RNA sequence: AGUGGAGCCUGCGGCUUAAUUUGCACCCGGCCCGACACGGACAGGAUUGACAGAUUGAUAGCUCUUUCUCGAUUCCGUGGGUGGUGGUGCAUGGCCGUUGUUGGCUGGUUAAUUCCGAUGAACG
């Protein structure tokens, strides 16, 4: 049970996935602070979002 | 003292009237965890201007204190200067101007500072700000201390930036004050990080001040790191 | 089986309000106290383990630090996994043990387990 | 400001200063 | 910020204020401001506007209230009654100093006296107190004496915490008494001795005190 | 008068166990986090902050799966070579205390000039 040091994964491009050819594949956050670009994830049972927890369910 | 806070204490940069929520949560009687993960949540969603207020403000005043009373910074709140070193224009805008400044900063605030920058890399640009920062202000005990640990930090240094540390060094002819060597420390630093970025009438002048200041130990090194030192 | 002249069917419809006359004094004065909510996560742990279960073997076992917790007359069917100082003492619930606690079966101490000079001249 | 410098060789960055005392 | 100065209320009002028109005093400024008092239940006004008729109505206008004593008297009134249905603060605190200005500086007048004395009793603190002050400023500044000393008679044999607040009126006001009334508010006295309680005897023995001395 | 005889409990020994702390180190678990040089990864992105569900004895991104965000503020290993919120002793500049006389009420609250709440000068 030494004290290891977690390591982020890196993933290959994962910035090359919310756009397509044009549009957002995912959906846009309706904030007052930030949106239209903060793309909004889309977990298989929920969603998650950046700053001011704009959350669906 | 442990777990997690509720997550309404996170949501406070997302707030517009943060200052009347920040007055209600009371952060003079906040514990050292909890004003680390403050400054945790306050690193981690950009607003310089707010942070460097909350270290203004709460951070560098509680530093004081238990600084003051306990004779040590504690391990959670070394945590928290860590974190906020994170933003460091926030850090240095923040807690290290305002306490050189002051001109009451303990010595025991100047090693856990100066350790603290030693820790971490600063950027070059943040760097030399800092140095022209510290070299533009007055003469204090503690600031050799910041000095020397941000020369001994190693980093490439402008024209503007080196010349006004120099002239800084070139502002003490007429102190007839006992100086310390920890001032000859950095200045020592100083040559042996820099010689290759000494001109000629900087040379002579760090000679007249050995020889006007000399020391029985550590002048003869410096007048040896600079009688061999090239050029360019 | 019957337990103060109460079987076991009528023991989980009769309520909480009423449990004082069928205990001991200790845990009636301590129901009486007030009873907090970690041990109200527990049972909510034992529930949820005993849901899912297939009903025809004995459900999951379920482990816990708490050695001085009430046991219900609803406990007849669980499995508790008591600590003792180092391990997890795993017991089943019998309905015979209403009256009793948890300390009881996880004891902390080992038992103990503890020639003559002749002269020659 | 001072009145010499480093003269020749070239330089490489001129460094902003002026984004940390100006905040306050 | 705005009380310690000069031109404050607790200078300014005093000295300079008095003087309505250059003359002291007028009370056009009160005469004019019955809007305030009757239909209007602002807070806070009416308790600032019975600040000013307390402290600029001191400096003695004997004439004028001598002649509109009859209009303060039913205004004053129906202040009582609007502020027995309301149960304001400091509006009563404030008017029942002018009126205790208003009968020092001075049948209508007797009922008046008695309505100030009956707003003695009250529970709140500050009311009492101002009352037990103006009842003491007037009485001692009597034909008035029969009608408190009776009142007190018949408020005791009525009856707790309020006959405390009232032996203190007996003490501040034993010897502006007549004879008879003397003798009848010592037996009323010595029948309360029978009490074992500790604390109106002993604000009876510092009402004897103050009687004796 | 007793103890040493018997029983009860208490201290040293001894014996047991994870410890039977001591003349709370630790038992059993779960947490959290130094530069120098060299060789690597490092914007292809190094790294920071997490919705949820649970591992756990319980929760907690300080954990076990799912990708959202801050982006140089970098993170992996090796040396008997320095070493650092290091610990400790000596000298050291300021600073506290240590070695006579005379004056001078916006507020709520209680029995009560009641409670709390804002609020000065000379002589020897
Ligand atoms: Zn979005």
């Amino acid at each position: 049970p030494k004290k290891n040091k977690h390591k982020r994964k890196k993933v290959k491009l994962a910035v090359l996935k919310y756009y397509k050819v044009i549009s957002r594949l995912r959906r846009e956050c309706p904030s007052d602070e930030c949106g239209a670009g903060v793309f909004m994830a889309s977990h298989f049972d929920r969603h998650y979002c950046g700053k001011c927890c704009l959350t669906y369910c | 003292r442990s777990g997690k806070l509720p997550k309404a204490f996170k949501i406070i940069p997302a707030l517009s009237n943060w200052e009347q929520i920040l007055y209600v949560t009371e952060p003079e009687a906040w514990t050292a965890a909890a004003m680390y993960q403050a400054t945790r949540i306050f690193a981690s969603n950009l607003k310089e201007r707010m942070a460097q207020r909350f270290y203004n403000l709460v951070l560098l005043p509680r530093v004081r204190d238990d600084v003051a009373e306990y004779k040590r910074l504690n391990f959670h709140l070394y945590m928290a200067l860590k974190k906020a070193l994170f933003k460091p224009g926030a850090w240095f805008k923040g807690i290290l101007i305002p306490l050189c400044e002051s001109g009451t900063c303990t010595l025991r605030e100047a090693i856990i500072v100066g350790s603290i920058i030693t820790k971490c890399s600063i950027p070059v640009l943040h760097s030399s700000a800092a140095m022209l920062k510290i070299a533009e202000m007055e003469y204090s005990g503690a600031n050799s201390i910041f000095l020397r640990l941000l020369l001994d930090k190693k980093y490439a240094l402008p024209y503007r930036v080196l010349d006004a540390l120099v002239f800084h060094f070139l502002g003490f002819r007429t102190e007839k004050r006992e100086l310390p060597v920890l001032w000859h420390q950095c200045l020592l630093t100083l040559v042996q990080r820099y010689k290759a970025d000494l001109a000629t009438d900087q040379k002579e002048a760090l000679l007249e001040l050995l020889r006007l200041q000399p020391h029985p130990q550590l002048s003869p090194e410096i007048r040896r790191e600079l009688q061999s030192a090239v050029p360019r | 089986f019957t337990y103060r002249g109460v079987d076991l069917d009528q023991l989980l419809d009769m309520s909480y309000e009423q449990l004082m006359q069928l205990y001991s004094a200790r845990q009636r004065r301590r129901l009486n106290r007030g009873l907090r909510r970690k041990q109200h996560s527990l049972l909510k742990r034992l529930r949820k383990a005993k849901k899912e279960a297939p009903p025809m073997e004995k459900p999951e076992v379920v482990k816990t630090h708490l050695r001085d917790m009430i046991i219900l007359p609803e406990m007849v069917g669980s499995m508790v996994g008591v600590y003792n100082g180092k391990t997890f003492n795993q017991v089943e619930i019998k309905p015979e043990m209403i009256g009793h606690y948890l300390g009881e079966f996880s004891i902390t101490y080992k038992p103990v387990k503890h020639s003559r000079f002749i002269p020659l001249k | 400001s001072s009145v010499m410098r480093r003269n020749e060789q070239l330089t490489l960055h001129d460094e902003r200063f002026e984004k940390f005392y100006e905040q306050y | 910020a705005a009380h310690k100065e000069i031109c404050a209320v607790l200078a300014a009002v005093t000295e300079v204020i008095r003087s309505q028109g250059g003359k002291e005093t007028e009370t056009e400024y009160f005469a004019a401001l019955m809007t305030t008092m009757e239909a209007v239940e602002s807070p806070e006004s009416l308790a600032a506007v019975a600040y000013l008729l307390n402290l600029v109505l001191k400096r003695v206008p004997s004439p004028v209230l001598i002649k509109k004593f009859s209009d303060t008297s039913k205004a004053f009134m129906d202040i009582m009654s609007a502020q027995a249905s309301s149960g304001s603060t400091s509006v009563l605190r404030w008017v029942l100093s002018c009126l205790a200005t208003l009968l020092r500086k001075q049948p209508v007048t007797l009922q008046v006296y008695h309505g100030l004395l009956s707003f003695t009793v009250h529970p709140k603190p500050k009311i009492r107190k101002a009352a037990q002050h103006g009842v003491c400023s007037v009485l001692k500044g009597h034909p008035a004496a029969i009608s408190t000393a009776k009142f007190c008679i018949q408020e005791i044999e009525k009856s707790a915490t309020t006959t405390l607040h009232m032996l203190t009126l007996l003490k501040d006001l034993l010897p502006c008494f007549p004879e008879g009334l003397v003798k009848s508010c010592s037996e009323t006295l010595l029948r309360v001795m029978t009490l074992s309680h500790v604390l109106v005897t002993a604000c009876a023995m510092q009402a004897f005190h103050s009687l004796f001395h």
